[PDB]
């Protein structure tokens, strides 16, 4: 299946009480494998999975200066976005960046992006061609001139195209054991009562990964994605991932409903009714 | 291995 | 914009008396990001609890969990706790074995 690199940055100010909070967390697929946070004690970027322990302590001392580096610049843009949107200096603002790359099964480039929000809206993205930028008001506007005139466009593009690609190919070699595992989905249904002759059916499903995955419920072999109350895939703490979707159903007529869970560690698809 | 410059805004 | 987090709490394994486990409590769909979130067990702070899978989906609201290694037993309660400035009072949500 495909694979993905990605790196999460958030720059948050604090106005009154010194630095903006600056944070990077980088993924490889559903893992978090390394982070930076400028509110430890000695920050430095730092490994958040155990196969990242291959890199030497170049790989380190490197991606420690340029989270440092990054961490600067965004203390000025968020001045900057101040004069841009007239704010005041007394409030807090919040920027987000997300970039990353993905590949095939193959190792070939399927697509590479950036974008910016701004108080949790849309600022400024790269377009899926990789050469423009969009801005989604007039402050993004004057962004995009400046990165134009830069040619910042080609610079980002040689690293998705080329680095990103390429430490996306090593992370999956050296993280092989983890990153192309498949662990198998576990399920089983609860059963809770409600006030007027009617049960709530909950279908859970435990400790797989990858985390893509698919819960429904069936009555009469429809799936049933009306009455469906469902979470997002959710981190379990060990590199593993749950889910659970439920369906409210007439009392003594549970027997007629059906679980369906698909994951691909799954060769053929569970199915589970509800057990007295 | 992080992008190393987010140019300004 | 300004978003409630929605506060899930769980265990890795289902809980058995006595067997080590995982609690987990994964806040989500929150904005603006300040946040303080805290494990409880008897209503008492549980120490060094692990921060990991900060992330942000595409309308960019915040995702993050916290959890710690524990042993359920019979009588023991765990919940989370948490403080954000779309709430007028803490939340703490507790874990619900029976879920």
């Amino acid at each position: 299946g495909p694979h993905s690199l990605r790196y999460f940055v958030t720059a948050v100010s604090r106005p009154g009480l010194g630095e903006p909070r600056y944070m990077e967390v980088g993924y490889v697929d559903d893992t978090e494998f390394v982070r930076f946070d400028s509110d430890a004690e000695n920050p430095r970027y730092e490994p958040r999975a155990r196969w990242m322990e291959q890199e030497g302590p170049e790989y380190w001392e490197r991606e420690t200066q340029k989270a440092k580096g990054n961490e600067q610049s965004f203390r000025v843009d968020l001045r900057t976005l101040l004069g841009y949107y007239n704010q005041s200096k007394g409030g807090s603002h919040t920027i987000q960046v997300i970039s990353g790359c993905e590949v095939g099964s193959d190792g070939r480039l399927l697509r590479g992006y950036q974008q910016y929000a701004y108080d949790g809206c849309d600022y400024i993205a790269l377009n899926e061609d990789l050469k423009t930028w969009t801005a989604a008001d007039m402050a993004a506007l004057i962004t995009k001139h400046k990165w134009e005139q830069a040619g910042e466009a080609e610079r980002l593009r040689a690293y998705l195209e080329g680095t990103c690609v390429e430490w996306l190919r090593r992370y999956l070699k050296n993280g092989n054991a983890t990153l192309l595992r498949t662990d198998s989905p576990k399920a089983h249904v609860t059963h809770h009562s409600r006030p007027e002759d009617k049960v709530t059916l909950r279908c859970w499903a435990l400790g797989f990964y990858p985390a893509d995955i698919t819960l429904t419920w069936q009555l009469n072999g429809e799936e049933l994605i009306q009455d469906m109350e469902l979470v997002e895939t959710r981190p379990a703490g060990d590199g593993t991932f749950q889910k659970w979707a439920s369906v409210v159903v007439p009392l003594g007529k549970e027997q007629y409903y059906t679980c369906h869970v698909y994951h691909q560690g799954l060769p053929e698809p569970l199915t589970l009714r509800w057990e007295p | 291995f992080a992008p190393g410059n987010y140019p300004a805004l | 914009i300004q978003k409630t987090p929605q506060i899930q709490v769980y265990s890795r394994h289902p809980p058995e008396n006595g067997k080590p486990n995982i609690l987990n409590c994964y806040v989500t769909q929150f904005h603006p990001p300040h946040i303080e979130i805290q494990m409880l067990k008897n209503g008492k702070k549980i120490p060094k609890v692990e921060m990991s899978d900060m992330s942000f989906s595409k309308d960019w609201s915040f995702y993050i969990l916290a959890h710690t290694e524990f042993t359920p037993t019979e009588t023991d309660t765990y919940a989370c706790r948490v403080k954000h400035d779309s709430m007028a009072e803490p939340k703490t949500v507790y874990w619900d074995r029976d879920m």
